[PDB]
């Protein structure tokens, strides 16, 4: 996995890859990595993916309730303070590794959560196997206040470097781009790779396979 | 058997199309402790040929008397010592990986991870890369140990493929090979600011550059 | 405990069971009885770790006869094994599981059939034509795949299982003291004594 | 893997399966337990795959380098005892084996000796070697008589990897047979077990627990 | 502890056709999540028309393959210049291998070529030098992915003809070296599709009667 | 010693044009020793069905549990649960045993009753969703599945086209594991009939 | 990690690093480790990043619930907490933490709580890995009752050296100032204190 | 390898020696000779590890009748019991120790008297009036010492082993198929073919 | 043990302190571990005491033999016979030794030779235990070309800290001087150094 995040002018630009593997074998080339949390904030996720899933759940179905409660949207640091509390309580065990961005009433905000349930707080992170070659691509490039299409850019290239030089990572490249005035969920934003065209057809004929009984029920 | 002791971070390097530049930091680190601030780990090996090493500072020490010993071997009887029977790049690096091979084949390796660098005769760029269990490889870019994560990324959007080291001039190579350098100082806990580089090129020989530093460092971030 | 067999066959189910306690070093029975009576029609025979092979049977046992009270009914052979094999998965993941591999013969007088479950420590239920627990099955598997049919008598069953001892005993390094043998049919459970 | 060789009125009988293994994957089904040392000897090989191939083929080498020297066709029981006294020599080092060495002498008549990498070497009438011994063991005991035919001989050897294929998962494939009688050893074919379990199930009304 | 081994990767495939015989490997070198090369040649021509491979820890790999090319020079010194034959190859190989019996060549060896009767042939061999001649062989990371489809694309396993319901088995045609090198190639995508070791370049080398014969193509990169 | 692969056994299931099918083999053993050729792994509830490989009594446990939650559900909601919804609680019962999982690889497998959109599902043992459109495989024989499922596949495939794909998915991935085969069965489902098929294979 | 605070004539100085690595991965190279527990009561964190934000994150909850029922906590009061904490959950944490704090009645004040949970009130102190590698020069330098800029000095010249030696250790030196007059942030950038 | 007894009666030694060979899972054999022929008047029963029996008896073997052959003449069973301690005793020091234990049981010409040996695989011999190896003795002995008198004919010898034997059957808990006896005394070594 | 081994104007000075300890007992309280491999080729001690000994006694021997054929020997000569025995030896040693010497043509150098055996030309080295306490101070006070009253000065100020801090330390201030003059012996008690 390389999931990645940047903090720009009017906002926050999250970025993720779609490869999910079961040990060498690739199970789906087309996961989401992305997760809602509230309408103003998303949590790219990383580790074990159960955990991440089922972590990520738990504390948008908590700050919905909170919302509710309370009448206004939920703020970037009580998502943080949730996951970061819970994680710790379970001292490493919830493997959930996440990316959390997102804009409040006191403006943009992104954190790096870990699964021992320390957080920083930072202009820009990485997680995952492919980490290192998205951070590569921040140091090289990253500046403070860039525009839009600019941060767009640097997260995709950022996730492009983790695809293809990491094996973990792989896939294609999701966005999600978030302002006060909008949000905007981008999957796919790219398909770097195209998908390996076959030579033959190895489909076999009608009648080929041998079967010894059939039943029919209709519903 | 033993445990690195002293050591030595990444050695970067990459092709370009007249020949290779490799380089590395000038550290040798005591575990967590900076201990040493002027080490050079690219050892040149004639004219032709610079040998970046990584890893155990003492095995590093080891090989570099053995270079220097196979350079006044090579010597020995031979009248074209400095001319068609002068060292290559790949008489070195094969020697090396023999010797790699050997070592962890007796359950005692020489604690590193070596890239030689360096041009043919025929002007063909040599990058190679041997390391503690003799496994070789050659690529356009090769980077040892944490560099191998980080600078490699960066190198490889320069030259992506074999065909790319033609496009490549000097100028290119040597600001990606010092912006990877930069990258790895703010990123990799056991590097220095402090490096040496080396372009061995077909035409203008052997360039070998000491006491270079990582500037240009956005820290102002920070503040917020 | 050693050596438990099982074969279904037209009208009845056959259960051989060995006779040996052995403890260490020594023998110190040969004419143990590894079986309990759950109800008229269902017998159950069982081998694992000593102490809780005994325990488990008769704590199934006492179940079944209390539903039997209650009810004033039979459980079905099906009923029964669901019930001894969720007793089984629950005790997998206790504190301190159960280590007991049972067979269940018994006679449904509903569907007037026989039937054969096997069951390890696990919950690890299946319904055969003839079944084994431990290394008894590596030897017995091969014999009964060859000679079983399912229209075979009960006395052609006992031969086929005379058949299976009689390997046993050959290649098996444990002297298991001999079988003792029950029938379940319509008519209940009764013992063969001479065998 | 199942490797039987047995002693009747008409000569030996050895059948082997055909499948190896590297865990769980089944690496391949036409693989060759049988090595042909003379026209006189056979080795079966279980256990490890090299080891056996190695040292049987090498045992070849040595029954011919005696031939030569002595003039004469080595002994089953020399033959047997070259390849017992060399494991026993690395033994404590890690090598897998279960062997066979089958094979006729006018000198010892027909003679199997079974050879084990931990030393042990044992003449007798009847051994199944292999991870589906037992399965081969229980069939080939409850129907074996000195009296059997050279057609019956063969068949329940046929049969007693069958069963074996069968039960454990580890051997499989086809079964390789060979009969060795005075004049020398007979290869009676390759069956693959995908067609042999479905025809002797019909002609044999065997095999009551499956499905077909 | 010092591990004197390691893993590089890398997946190949032998494929033995009537006349001739391929073996193919993927060109990407590789240690836990990182790429060392993209391009990194594991098929190698070895003399008197045997292309061999010795997939796993590139280390053994290439110290095998090298001790065996020259292995090739010594048996032509040592016997007039005899072209050294692809059995005699494998039996070769197998005591290389076993030679190393008690700190083996952590690899899976394959070569190619054509027996003497000019057919084509496939050999292959676990780390400690048990051989076979087979018809068809993948190894490495991705042999598990590959073989089942070769089962039922080469062999027809599990096939039958359409009509008779199980009865008659589909018959074994021969297939040509366009055919088999299809097969190689979708073998080999479907592989950097589902495995991440897998990638980068195929390098498939072709032997014939005329000579060894090379052809190379993109694999996806990420 | 590997719970997930003592018994052994597998699942695949795939999508094609207005159905969905989802097959199994029937192999129950102890390691080395077959004991039961007639192991299905295949259940349905209502019209979602669900393949389970893994530890088999977790495979027991795992049916009778989701037969018991769908039936309460039916109940409770006065309709049949769906695909999307199943996946979801299948999901939720594996992770609330996040620390002493059942060893199981689940498979959902079904056509959305009101939509009529063919719908499969897979799982690991904590209950991470696998959620692709193409194929979803299971158990010892996983990776020579994925292999097999790789290479024959293609989208939009009419039932009985699907058939062929999908068996010779299985019969040739069980074929190299050891700890798979003794028989095996597939499902054709289609939004209102269901064809269940047992296939001929090598009883080794 | 290289924290230290320092007690001077005005009140304490809070001083810290901001490296965080995961192995030799620089995972955070603008860690701020000086934390708010309460206006005038800040701490140095070294250890489980996780462990000491939990721990200032609770510190800082039992201040506010002080702060609401009987006012403003003395720095003693702080260091307490902290040590409660820190000692009877010893065997699940690895924090070292330095408190720091103004008083205008005790004026400035450190405490220092090292791994085992004991609680060490010093003029100043100094805790992290890079920590060995200055207690020769801290102690031969530090002196009572120095001024802020003597202090600021002392601090940006000992973790300095500190951040030079360790690799744990790096970026830029955060500081924060304790006095009457406020709370004031100081940043120190290495092309700065490097060249010391 | 199993049981392996010794009795030493008034004008002979009797070797009772158990017949299975058991490699884990199988009995692989029921009918073996643990038993090798040192000299015309001296006999060496062993049991232990798998091949190092064998490969120790026959070696042992070949050196005493090399021993005969050079000198023209039998040595003592005292002799060849000193000679095998040795080379036990030497043994146990090794890269590989003989896992190995032996009864010798020889008769004397020169004294016209039977003599048993009874060593262990560390070289440990003693004399004895009956002796045994492994867990036969725990069994055995108590019997022997009931039972035993040195003035015992041969056929008493052998009723007596019976009751062994019998004891080991029903007490011990693996099957050593049986147990084939031979006889030394002054006319040399003879196997009793039913026992 | 705390040693090290300063070049200056006119030569160089080793120190080293006297504190050998089993555990927590002080088995040797005055301990010289300045110990003699050639007229002015001299080496401080730390490691293994059996190993340390066992090396300067061999090293002793080759540069006596080195002398009887080749007259005196480089300092690097000795620092190379050191290495070889230290790095060919590295599985069965704990040796961190540093070798300074006097030449006239070379005037003071200073090799030190680490745990893996590699060796390291410096201006100045320190080693030991305690030696990570004074990182920081001997980085900050170290000059080249200081004068003999001054490298003395610098010597006990920085074993002085070492011994403060670090418990495997202590006793009596040893030193060496080697110059052109000769070779004194210099010796410092804990009253006076304590007190700077
Ligand atoms: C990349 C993270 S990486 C390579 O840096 O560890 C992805 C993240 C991810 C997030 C969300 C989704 C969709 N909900 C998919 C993927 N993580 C993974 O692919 C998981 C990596 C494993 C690495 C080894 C340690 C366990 C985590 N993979 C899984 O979580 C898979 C689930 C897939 C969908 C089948 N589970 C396993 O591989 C497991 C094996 N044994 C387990 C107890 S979990
Ligand atoms: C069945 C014997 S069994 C299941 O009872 O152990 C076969 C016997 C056999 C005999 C001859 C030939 C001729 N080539 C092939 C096979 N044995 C096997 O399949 C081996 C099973 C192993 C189980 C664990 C104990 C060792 C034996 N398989 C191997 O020897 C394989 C052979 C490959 C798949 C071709 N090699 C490995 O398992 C290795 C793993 N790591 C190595 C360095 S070698
Ligand atoms: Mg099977
Ligand atoms: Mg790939
Ligand atoms: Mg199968
Ligand atoms: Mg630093």
């Amino acid at each position: 996995t390389t999931i990645a995040g940047v903090v720009y002018k009017d906002g926050i630009v999250l970025g993720a890859d779609t490869r999910a593997t079961e040990g060498m074998v690739v199970a789906d080339k087309n996961c989401s990595k992305i997760h809602f949390i509230s309408p103003n904030i998303y949590c790219c996720g990383a580790g074990t993916a159960a955990d991440t899933d089922m972590t990520t759940q738990l504390i948008s179905s908590n700050l919905e309730l909170h919302s509710l409660s309370t009448g206004r949207l939920p703020r970037v640091v009580t998502a943080n303070r949730m996951l970061k509390q819970m994680l710790f309580r379970y001292q490493g065990y919830i493997g959930a590794a996440l990316v959390l961005g997102g804009v409040d009433v006191t403006g943009p905000h992104l954190y790096s959560i870990y699964p021992h349930g320390s957080t920083d707080k930072l202009p820009y992170v990485t997680m995952g196997s492919g980490s290192l070659a998205a951070m590569a691509v921040f140091e090289d490039k990253f500046r403070p206040d860039m525009e839009e299409e600019e941060a767009k850019n640097l997260v995709s290239e950022a996730i492009a470097a983790g695809i293809f030089n990491d094996l973990g990572s792989g896939g294609n490249i999701d966005l999600c781009v978030i302002s006060k005035n909008k949000l905007d969920f981008l999957r796919p934003y790219t398909v770097p790779n195209k998908k390996g065209t076959r030579l033959g057809r190895y489909r076999c004929e009608k009648g080929t396979t041998a079967v010894l009984t059939e039943k029919i029920t209709p519903l | 058997t033993q445990q690195p002791i002293v050591t030595g971070t990444s050695v970067i390097s990459m092709k370009y199309d007249n020949g290779v530049i490799i380089a590395a930091d000038n550290l040798g680190s005591y575990g967590s402790l900076l201990r040493f601030n002027g080490v050079e780990r690219l050892i040149p090996v004639g004219d032709n040929t610079v040998v970046g090493i990584s890893g155990d500072i003492s095995d590093m020490q080891h090989i570099e008397r053995l270079l220097k010993d196979l350079v006044t071997e090579n010597a020995y009887d031979n009248p074209l010592a400095d001319a068609e029977e002068a060292l290559e790049p790949s008489y070195i690096f094969e020697y090396l990986a023999t010797v790699m091979y050997q070592r962890r084949s007796k359950m005692n390796p020489l604690w590193n991870a070596i890239i030689v660098a360096g041009v043919q005769s025929n002007g063909d760029q040599f990058l190679r890369y041997v390391n503690l269990l003799g496994v070789t490889y050659s690529s356009p870019t090769l980077a040892t140990g944490f560099g191998a994560h980080m600078a490699n990324p960066l190198l490889r959007k320069v030259v992506d493929r074999e065909s790319d080291i033609p496009k490549t001039t000097v100028q290119v190579a040597e600001e990606a090979i010092v912006n990877a350098m930069r990258v790895l100082y703010y990123r990799d806990a056991r590097s220095s600011r402090n490096f040496s580089l080396a372009i061995i090129d077909k035409n203008t020989g052997l360039t070998f550059k000491k006491n270079l530093q990582v500037e240009n460092m956005k820290w102002d971030f920070a503040k917020d | 405990m050693d050596i438990i067999l099982g074969i279904r066959v037209q009208d009845s189910v056959i259960l051989a069971s060995s006779k040996a306690v052995t403890r260490g070093i020594s023998v110190l029975k040969d004419s143990d009885d590894k079986t309990r009576q759950l109800s008229p029609h269902t017998l159950m025979s069982f081998a694992g770790e000593a102490g809780d092979t005994v325990q488990f049977a008769e704590y199934i046992q006492a179940n079944i006869q209390l539903y039997s009270i209650r009810e004033d009914y039979e459980l079905s052979p099906q009923a029964v094994s669901s019930f001894v094999r969720q007793e089984l998965a629950k005790s997998i993941r206790s504190r301190r599981p159960y280590q007991v591999n049972v067979l269940i013969g018994g006679y449904d007088k509903k569907k007037n059939k026989p039937e054969l479950y096997q069951i390890d420590y696990l919950g690890t239920k299946v319904e055969l034509p003839y079944g084994a627990h431990g290394y008894s099955g590596f030897y017995t598997f091969s014999l009964l795949d060859h000679h079983y049919r399912p229209d075979m008598t009960t006395e052609e069953g006992l031969d086929l299982l005379k058949l299976c001892v009689q390997e046993l005993e050959k290649r098996m390094p444990m002297d298991f003291k001999g079988v003792i043998v029950k029938i379940v049919d319509k008519d209940g459970i009764r013992q063969v004594d001479d065998f | 893997t199942t490797t039987l060789a047995f002693r009747f009125q008409g000569g030996i009988i050895v059948a082997v399966d055909s499948r190896a293994t590297a865990g769980n994957w089944v690496a391949s089904q036409t693989v060759k337990k049988v090595i042909e040392i003379n026209p006189f000897l056979l080795g079966t090989m279980a256990g490890g795959a090299a080891d056996c191939q190695f040292w049987e083929t090498w045992l070849g080498s040595q029954c011919r380098l005696h031939e030569l020297r002595e003039k004469e066709r080595i002994s089953v029981a020399a033959a047997s005892k070259i390849l017992s006294n060399l494991v026993y020599q690395y033994k404590g080092a890690g090598l897998s084996m279960g062997t066979m060495i089958c094979g006729y002498t006018r000198k010892e008549g027909p003679t199997i000796y079974y050879v084990d990498s931990d030393g042990t070497r044992l003449k007798g009438d009847i051994f199944c070697v292999g991870s589906g011994q037992t399965f081969a063991y229980g069939v080939l005991d409850s129907n074996y008589k000195w009296d059997l035919s050279v057609e019956d001989a063969l068949y329940l050897g046929k049969r007693s990897i069958l069963a074996a294929a069968h039960r454990d998962a580890y051997s499989g494939g086809s079964v390789n047979l060979y009969h060795v009688t005075e004049d020398g050893w007979i290869y009676h074919g390759n069956h693959d077990v995908g067609e042999l379990f479905w025809k002797v199930k019909e002609e044999e009304g065997s095999f009551n627990n499956v499905i077909g | 502890q010092f591990n004197p081994y390691g893993d590089n990767g890398g997946t190949i495939l032998g494929i033995a056709g009537e006349d001739f015989a391929v073996l193919a490997g993927d060109t990407r070198n590789i240690t836990d999540y990182s790429i060392n090369s993209r391009y990194e040649p594991k098929v190698f021509d070895c003399g008197d028309n045997i292309v061999m491979s010795a997939n796993g820890f590139a280390a053994d790999g290439d110290a095998l393959v090298k001790r065996f090319k020259n292995s090739v020079k010594w048996y032509h010194f040592d016997h007039n210049d005899k072209k050294l034959s692809i059995n005699s190859a494998a039996r070769n190989i197998q005591h290389l291998l076993y030679g190393k019996r008690f700190f083996p060549y952590y690899v899976h060896t394959i070569i190619a070529g054509l027996d003497e009767d000019g057919k084509g042939a496939v050999y292959s061999f676990d780390p400690v030098g048990s051989y076979e001649r087979e018809q068809c062989r993948a190894g490495g990371a991705a042999a598990s992915l590959i073989m089942p489809f070769l089962d039922n694309q080469v062999n027809f396993k599990n096939q039958y003809e359409p009509g008779t319901n199980g009865k008659v088995k589909k018959p074994l045609k021969y297939l040509s070296v366009e055919e088999v090198i299809k097969l190689v190639r979708d073998s080999f995508t479907s592989a950097t599709e589902r495995h991440i070791q897998v990638g980068d370049g195929l390098e498939i080398l072709i032997v014939t009667k005329d000579g060894v014969r090379k052809e190379f193509y993109e694999l996806k990169r990420d | 010693s590997d719970p997930s692969s003592i018994n052994g056994g597998i699942v695949v299931a795939m999508t094609g044009k207005d159905c969905v099918a989802i097959a199994c083999d029937l192999r129950l053993g102890s390691q080395s020793l077959g004991v039961s050729n007639k192991f299905e792994k295949i259940f349905h509830y209502g019209h979602v069905f669900l393949g389970i490989t893994g530890l088999a009594t977790d495979v027991t446990t795992l049916n009778e549990m989701f037969r018991y939650k769908t039936n309460l559900y039916k109940l409770k909601e006065e309709r049949a649960i769906e695909p999307e919804t199943f996946t979801q609680l299948v999901s939720s019962s594996l992770y609330e045993r996040r620390f002493g999982p059942y060893f199981v690889g689940p498979v959902v497998a079904g056509i959305n009753s009101k939509s009529g959109k063919p719908f499969i599902a897979g799982f690991d043992l904590i209950g991470c969703i696998d959620e692709a459109k193409d194929f979803i495989v299971s158990g010892t024989a996983s990776d020579q599945l994925f292999g097999m499922c790789e290479s024959l596949y293609e989208p939009n495939l009419e039932p009985e086209d699907l058939f062929e794909t999908i068996s010779q998915a299985l019969l040739n991935a069980a074929d190299r594991d050891a700890l798979s085969g003794w028989g095996a069965v597939v499902y054709i489902i289609k939004k209102d009939e269901v064809v269940k098929r047992y296939l001929k294979m090598r009883q080794d | 990690t290289s924290i230290m605070a320092v007690t001077f004539k005005d009140g304490v100085i809070l001083g810290a690093d901001s490296r965080t690595t995961t192995g030799a991965y620089i995972a955070n190279r603008v860690t701020d480790k000086l934390t708010r527990v309460h206006d005038k009561i800040w701490c140095c964190r070294s250890g489980s990043a996780a462990d000491t934000q939990a721990i200032a994150d609770i510190v800082q909850y039992h201040l506010e619930l002080y702060t609401s029922q009987y006012g403003t906590p003395s720095t003693e009061t702080a260091a307490s907490v902290f040590k409660e904490l820190c000692y009877e959950n010893k065997d699940n944490l690895t924090a070292g933490i330095i408190v720091a704090g103004y008083d205008d009645k005790n004026k400035g004040e450190v405490y220092t709580i090292p791994l085992g949970g004991s609680v060490h009130k010093l003029p100043y102190a100094i805790a992290g890995s890079g920590s060995t590698f200055i207690y020769g020069y801290c102690d031969k330098n530090f002196r009572e009752n120095m001024s802020k800029e003597e202090t600021v000095d002392f601090i940006k010249h000992s973790l300095s050296q500190a951040i030079k030696w360790d690799g744990s250790s790096g970026g830029v030196i955060r500081m924060v100032v304790l006095t009457a007059a406020g709370v004031e942030r100081l940043i120190f950038y290495p092309d700065e204190y490097e060249q010391l």
